[PDB]
RNA sequence: GACCUUUGUACCCCAGAGUGA
């Protein structure tokens, strides 16, 4: 190619962490949320995805 | 329900008017919801002054709820007008403060209103 | 900021230091607020992998709003509310008390708050859904009777109530809800009981009658920095 | 005497027979053995609330004097001692007032409450769980936590006027959605900045751009006709459909193939999975603007009435506070000072009050001009 | 064997807890 791309790749690990951050962040907020019907759901399932 | 306890009798409301008759003579009073709950803020507030003709009732709701946490005591007048006239004044006011002071000339009119307001509110 | 923090004799009360003698305590709520306390972040974190960073904030606890901050700056032998024990707390007048013996009984103690006025309940109500060990339950402190269902059996009872009666609420309380050999920690405010009359003579007579509901004071103090005109009484039962 | 009391709790209604009592007086023998041991008593019947309706609701019969119908139906077991009446039994509880409502209801029963505290109640409650005798004890005191979250929240509290944090959420969660936005655009408007040069310095919003480097895929086939996408969206005889046409001829950009474009497509749906989010949930904002603080959203909207609450952490905290401008904007201050105590207490905030409050800044804002 | 600071750009142009005819 004309730019022997290999730069993609500094782009996607940069990209990366910042989806876990969202990812940690509105699972946090969901839980801070949801935490008022039911609270007693964090202490036994941690899980973001299982939540 | 009631949203207007406790509220005093005759002479005791004729006998806060007369204090409060005084207490503005010895500039020992505030005057506003404002500046009564500045006093509740930095503790030298005596007790709350609080009337029950204000249309609306519920901007006068957080001086029981500060009062009670300060422990401070309060009880409801019938008149704004009467309770604004008590403050050598000529236009009504809502609520007054009555401030701390152990060098006041009409500390124990103070003390014996007190007496009555803090018998009222057991 | 920069300040550091070591533990203090009593278990679960953590000292300041050192450019004010400052009182705090472990916050189990991340970055909540009672009443504009100001609050200091201070972690031992680890940057190894399996240990993530630790974030851990203290909250100051003012002498000037809570009784107990003021017992213990002005100095007291001992404090019966320790990490493990069950508290029956009397008083719910804002609930700012009720947040730092919540965070001095831990996670395994709970708290038990009591409270007629109905109006401030529901922001223990609120702080309830906030921190999972304060347990509201509301009524007429003059008869514990009525709840004989609603609380267990507690190691240590506080009473912050101020009455011109209250030796009748802490006799009923007392004789009902209380373990052998508990602690039994008492408030008093000077002119709510009487003010025709010297404070200290209603000191002697409310040591007596504390004393013939079998209760053994320790000692009491007058607190002149303060609060003026106010004194904690601590004793036990049937010592 | 002829006792045979019962004991109360949360924990099941038990009915338990008494062998006897000490007769002998208060001394510290028989209190200090009598506060550890406690054997003299055995456990006869028993029997479950098991429901979390049913307790609350009996709960407040026996927090008031008022006997509940299986509490007869427990008191229905005196069957192999051949009668009633004949026994003259005596019951000892812990209310004064339950006894004169047992006596109603029971003539056969002698019925009296001396001692009020006395010690053998004690001496149930400190071995309890030793005497739970079938009976789980794992979430039984987390019946004892909730049940008392059903009592002291039942009383006083039905969930009146509840957003007081939700809002909260909202607008944070709403704002970091925003900045998440901004964050994925950047990254498609590198990206087709990268293939098509040209339409990353012609289109400036966000979600437009991530449809159409979604739908198109292609430098040469992205116009208004052949094939049609400026026909759904934006209507091709905009000025933006003909540099569209201008722009898909004259580019020079680089080509590029399939497998690096559908992570873009990828990156396009989540663009548009978070503007859906952000309309619905400001919507939601809305809907529950209007309700818990009607008077604030008629004075000052639902952004800055959201963005103060979301200061002060609930319309209590708020309630309890206190060049030519900052008189209007004192002014504002005292008056949703106002409002704010109108909107905390219980649905005289429905009416008008904050309408007529408007209309006084209305006679304010004709005031600072004369 | 053993992320921290500077230059340039956009925004804000800074009464709240002030005082109390």
């Amino acid at each position: 190619s004309a730019d022997k791309v290999d730069v993609m790749i500094i782009q996607a690990i940069a990209l990366l962490d910042d989806l876990d951050k969202e990812l940690n962040t509105y699972a946090m907020r969901c839980k801070e949320w949801y935490g008022w019907h039911f609270p007693e759901l964090a202490k036994i399932v941690t899980d973001s995805v299982a939540y | 329900n009631p949203k207007a306890f406790p509220l005093a009798d005759a002479a005791l409301t004729q006998q806060i008017l007369d204090v409060v008759q005084q207490a503005a003579n010895l500039r020992q009073l505030k005057k506003g919801a404002n500046e009564a709950t500045k006093t509740l803020n930095r503790g030298i507030s005596e007790f709350i002054i609080m009337a029950a003709d204000c249309e609306p009732i519920e901007i006068l709701l957080h001086l029981p709820l500060l009062c009670e946490d300060k422990n401070v005591p309060y009880v409801f007048v019938p008149s704004r007008v009467a309770l604004g006239r008590a403050c050598g004044v000529s236009r009504p006011v809502i609520a007054a403060s009555i401030t701390t002071n152990d060098a006041s000339a009409i500390k124990t009119q103070i003390y014996a209103v007190k007496d009555k307001i803090e018998t009222l509110l057991i | 900021a920069k300040v550091v923090i070591e533990p203090h004799r009593h278990a679960g009360v953590y000292i300041a230091r050192g450019k004010e003698d400052l009182l705090v305590t472990k916050n189990m709520a991340p970055g909540e607020s009672v009443y504009g306390e100001k609050r200091i972040s201070v972690e031992e974190p680890s940057k190894e992998d399996g240990v993530p960073p630790t974030k851990v904030e203290y909250r100051v606890w003012n002498p000037f709003r809570s009784k107990l901050a003021a017992g213990i700056m002005g100095g007291l032998d001992e404090l019966f509310i320790a990490p493990g024990k069950k508290v029956l707390y009397l008083g719910a007048a804002s609930g700012t008390s009720v947040s730092h013996v919540s965070d001095v009984v831990g996670p395994e103690g709970v708290v038990y708050a009591v409270e007629f006025s109905h109006r401030p309940g529901r922001e223990l109500i609120s702080m309830a859904k906030k921190r999972p060990n304060i347990i509201p339950i509301i009524e007429d402190a003059r008869h514990p009777q009525k709840y004989r269902m609603l609380i267990g059996m507690v190691d240590c009872v506080f009473a912050d109530v101020a009455q011109p009666d209250q030796a009748r609420i802490i006799a009923l309380n007392s004789h009902m809800f209380l373990k052998d050999q508990g602690g039994v920690v008492i408030s008093i405010k000077a002119n709510c009981i009487d003010s025709t009359v010297d404070a200290e003579t209603v000191f002697a007579r409310e040591v007596q009658k504390l004393r013939e509901e079998r209760i053994k004071p320790l000692e009491q103090l007058t607190l002149e920095p303060y609060e003026r005109d106010h004194c904690i009484v601590v004793g036990r039962y049937m010592r | 005497l002829f006792e045979e009391p019962t004991g109360y709790a949360v924990f099941k209604v038990k009915l338990q027979q008494d062998d006897i009592g000490s007769r002998l007086k208060e001394v510290q023998e028989q209190i200090n053995d009598f506060g550890a041991f406690t054997k003299l008593i055995e456990l006869v019947s028993f029997a479950p609330f098991k429901g979390a309706a049913e307790a609350l609701e009996n709960a407040n019969d026996i927090s008031e004097g008022l006997v509940s119908e299986s509490l007869k139906a427990i008191l229905d077991l005196n069957l192999p001692k051949a009668s009633s009446k004949k026994k003259n039994i005596t019951l000892a509880i812990s209310d004064k007032n339950l006894g004169p409502s047992i006596k109603e209801e029971f003539p056969y029963v002698d019925c009296i409450s001396n001692e009020l505290a006395q010690d053998l109640i004690r001496g149930v409650r400190l071995h309890g769980e030793k005497l739970f005798k079938g009976l789980q004890s794992g979430d039984l005191e987390r019946a004892q936590l909730g049940l008392g979250h059903a009592y002291s929240r039942a009383k006083v509290k039905f969930s009146v006027q509840k957003n007081d944090n939700h809002i909260i959420q909202a607008i944070a969660l709403l704002d970091q959605l925003d900045k998440d936005i901004n964050t994925f655009a950047m990254r498609v408007k590198e990206w087709y900045g990268w293939h098509f040069p040209e339409l990353a310095k012609l289109v400036p919003d966000n979600y437009t751009f991530a449809k159409l480097v979604l739908f198109i895929k292609d430098k040469a086939s992205l116009n208004d006709d052949s094939l049609h996408d400026l026909a759904a969206l934006l209507n091709e005889d905009s000025g933006i459909a003909q540099r569209v046409i201008d722009n898909a001829r004259i580019s020079m950009g680089q080509d590029i193939s399939e497998t690096d474009m559908e992570n873009v497509c990828v990156f396009a749906q989540r663009v548009a999975s978070l503007a859906d989010y952000r309309r619905q949930l400001y919507d939601y904002l809305c809907e529950k603007m209007h309700t818990v603080a009607p008077n604030l959203s008629e004075l000052i909207g639902e952004v800055i009435g959201a963005r103060l609450i979301s200061h002060a952490g609930s319309l209590t905290n708020l309630s309890k506070q206190a060049k030519n401008k900052g008189r209007i904007s004192r002014y504002l201050a005292n008056k949703c000072s106002m409002a704010s105590r109108i909107d905390n207490y219980s649905e005289e905030p429905s009416n008008v009050f904050g309408s007529v409050l408007k209309k006084q800044v209305e006679q304010r804002l004709e005031f600072y001009n004369t």
